[PDB]
RNA sequence: AGAGUUAAAUUAUAACUAAGCUGUAAAAAGCCCUAGUUAAAAUAAAAUAACCCACGAAAGUGACUCUAAUAAUCCUGACACACGAUAGCUAGGACCCAAACUGGGAUUAGAUACCCCACUAUGCCUAGCCCUAAACCCAAAUAGUUACAUAACAAAACUA
């Protein structure tokens, strides 16, 4: 049997460490016209805008390259008890699942 | 070095200049001062025009005198400098190099302040 | 008055358009806070009545700063919504 | 890098208007007070060539406040000045009042050519105390 | 950056003495301030003045100067159409931000929490 | 707390120049020994920095420089001791500007007010008093805890 702590210690999400400027692989599970909703698998999906190069190449099911900025978007604001969640993470688009 | 003397002097020719400096450091060495160094910063056109000894000056020579002196003294030298006919403005500052450099470790980031207002379910 | 003249607060109009250059100078003074100071200093304002100003200004600046930030943070989610009419 | 505004008093800058140095170009003092405006156009040599006031232009106690009046004074001022043959003017506005802009425009529209605006408005570094505020 | 609120407010803990005395509690509100309607100036004043001078010199014969007059009406039409255009212009907003309706919905979607 | 110093502005007072200048919602009175410009001491007050939050027991303290200098191996404590904003009082200086009072001018039914214009005690220094404030952060000092817990509102609740 594996102890949970072990599963944690050896996971990729742990191995990655700090979120900033990480190079990640992600997948497009939903599309609105300019906006592509990308699960890179972390917790929350990020959002992207379809680039000018090869517009029609990015579709639902497509895989993508991401530069992960922040694992999720949050801050505390004036006179707030708890901080405020966007329920998304911040990422940038590089290229599409360059293979 | 302990004290620093910013001499703004009436712009003259070389001999007269030499005279002025010489007698200045003489006065200091008489009040008990140990002179380290003399730094001529040039003759500049002053940032603004300075009126002293019934003469309104545009330009001036700039000098820096580092020296050690006893506490009691500084007043005396200031007086004898103010009296002087060719000093276009005197001053004496604690020499910059006594003041320590305490390392900026950097910016200690200030977090938003919480628990200002009570928790109230208002509206 | 002891300083050399015409170096301070001086714009020189380019391509002969005056109105533009005046707008420019105005933007200078108002950027540095001099207009608010002239206007402040037409009459007097007593020390107490001044700290009140200061504090109201600074509170208000804090509020507007924060609210600005919050707005520009929630900006993303202005995007047209995916899940509509679920 | 074109038109850096503040030309230095050193001679490193050669730019001529009517073949004159920037030091030699006429200074038009504009004074904009809440109830008044007055322009005085003076030589680089400080010999007054033109004077126009909102009152000297025949407006009266209130109405002389307005920007209308300002441009009005500006025109005739630049008339008197043009009479003595000044092409170009570096302007300085003193005070902050209604007829700032209006009068400056008034010099141009009045056929007088403007190079520079500089604002000398007295700004106390906390010298003399102002008169008390009003309602109280 | 936002001005430090640490030690500013009068509170039981604080060893310092007060800096800010807020009139209204410092909390981000949910809604946002409604747009501020801008006021007008006197329109056309220039051409008005020029045409005045003209009649003064010309003893008020309107036939003597067509130019000042036609330019005057040019300004009047520019003014009226500027008013019509600033009436339909309400899509203006901030020109690069969003109208205060949008901000207010959006702000109700991620409200600020005082309580709990 | 001393001692020394002045950048901006302002004022005397001259040189020119124009007849106005000031002043409000609008005016009037007021001043033309006025106004703009160019010069320029004293006195007074210390833009920006400060979106900082330091120093003092508090009052208070933010132009510059130097001298002196910020009690207590640190619990509480008076009717005792020493201080204590402004205003005020006594004597002597200072007087740019402000300004109770007062005199003009408007406004008004009236206007002993709000607006305008002058000008004074007074703000300034040196020495001596007076000892009051919404002297309020209306929240005592010194150690603690975030357990228990919402009269209301405000700056959340409590031990010793
Ligand atoms: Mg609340
Ligand atoms: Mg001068
Ligand atoms: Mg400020
Ligand atoms: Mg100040
Ligand atoms: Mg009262
Ligand atoms: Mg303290
Ligand atoms: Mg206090
Ligand atoms: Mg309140
Ligand atoms: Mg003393
Ligand atoms: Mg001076
Ligand atoms: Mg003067
Ligand atoms: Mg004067
Ligand atoms: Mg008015
Ligand atoms: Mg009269
Ligand atoms: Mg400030
Ligand atoms: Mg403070
Ligand atoms: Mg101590
Ligand atoms: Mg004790
Ligand atoms: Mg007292
Ligand atoms: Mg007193
Ligand atoms: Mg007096
Ligand atoms: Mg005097
Ligand atoms: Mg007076
Ligand atoms: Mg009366
Ligand atoms: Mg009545
Ligand atoms: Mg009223
Ligand atoms: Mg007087
Ligand atoms: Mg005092
Ligand atoms: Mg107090
Ligand atoms: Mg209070
Ligand atoms: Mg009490
Ligand atoms: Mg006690
Ligand atoms: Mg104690
Ligand atoms: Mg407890
Ligand atoms: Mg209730």
């Amino acid at each position: 049997v594996e102890s949970f702590a072990s599963m944690l210690r050896h996971s990729p999400l742990t191995q990655m460490g700090p979120a900033k400027n990480k190079l990640v692989i992600g997948q497009i599970f939903h599309i609105v016209e300019d906006d592509l909703y990308i699960d890179f698998g972390g917790k929350f999906h990020c959002v992207c805008k379809r680039p000018e190069v090869d517009g029609e190449k990015y579709q639902k099911g497509t895989r993508v390259r991401l530069r992960l900025l922040d694992l999720e978007l949050t801050s505390r604001f004036l006179g707030a008890t708890t901080d405020t969640t966007i329920l998304e993470a911040d990422a940038v688009l590089l290229g599409l699942q360059e293979s | 070095p302990r004290y620093e003397l910013a001499l703004i002097l009436k712009a003259m020719q070389r001999p007269e200049t030499a005279a002025a400096l010489k007698r200045t450091l003489e006065a200091l060495m008489d009040r008990g001062a140990v002179v380290r160094n003399l730094e001529n910063l040039g003759e500049r056109m002053l940032p603004y025009k300075i009126s002293a000894h019934n003469q309104r000056h545009s330009r001036g020579g700039y000098f820096l005198v580092d020296f050690y002196a006893p506490a009691t003294t500084v007043e005396s030298m200031m007086e004898h400098l103010s009296r002087d006919i060719d000093v276009i403005r005197p001053n004496i500052v604690k020499h910059p190099l006594t003041q320590e450099v305490k390392e900026c470790e950097g910016i200690v980031p200030v977090p938003l302040e919480e628990k200002l207002y009570s928790t109230k379910k208002r509206k | 008055a002891n300083h050399l003249k015409f170096i301070a607060r001086t714009v020189m109009v380019q391509e002969g358009n005056v109105e533009g250059a005046y707008r420019t100078l105005n933007r200078i003074l108002t950027m540095d806070g001099l207009i608010e100071d002239i206007k402040r200093r037409r009459y007097y304002e007593k020390p107490c009545r001044r700290r009140q100003r200061e504090s109201y200004e600074t509170c208000r600046r804090i509020y507007n700063m924060e609210m600005a930030r919050k707005i520009n943070f929630l900006m993303r989610k202005n995007r047209a919504d995916p899940w509509q009419g679920c | 890098s074109f038109s850096i505004y503040p030309p230095i008093p050193g001679q490193e800058n050669s730019l001529r208007w009517a073949g004159k140095k920037f030091e030699e170009i006429p200074i038009a003092h504009i004074k904009a007070s809440y109830n008044n405006t007055q322009i005085q156009v003076v030589s680089a040599a400080h010999q007054p060539l033109a004077h126009a006031s909102c009152g000297t232009e025949g407006f009266r106690n209130a109405k002389k406040g307005t920007g209308i009046a300002a441009q009005t004074a500006g025109i005739a001022a630049a008339a008197k000045a043009t009479g003595k043959g000044v092409t170009h003017v570096r302007v300085v506005v003193k005070g902050l009042g209604p007829g700032r802009l209006s009068a400056i425009k008034g010099l141009t529209m009045g056929g007088l050519e403007v190079i520079s605006i500089t604002d000398n408005t007295p700004i106390p570094h906390n010298g003399c105390r102002p008169r008390k505020a009003r309602r109280l | 950056a936002t001005p430090s609120l640490r030690g500013r407010l009068a509170r039981l803990g604080n060893p310092r003495r007060p800096i800010l005395k807020p009139n209204k509690p410092l909390i981000l509100a949910n809604h946002v301030g409604e747009r501020r309607r801008e006021k007008g100036e006197a329109t056309c004043i220039t051409e008005m003045s020029v045409m005045m001078a003209c009649w003064k010199q010309n003893e008020f014969r309107d036939e003597a100067c067509r130019k000042e007059i036609q330019d005057f009406f040019d300004c009047a039409s520019r003014a009226e159409a500027a008013r019509k255009m600033r009436s339909i212009q309400e899509n203006l907003g901030e020109l690069g931000s969003l109208p205060p309706k949008k901000l207010n919905k959006l702000l109700h979607r991620f409200p600020n929490k005082p309580h709990v």
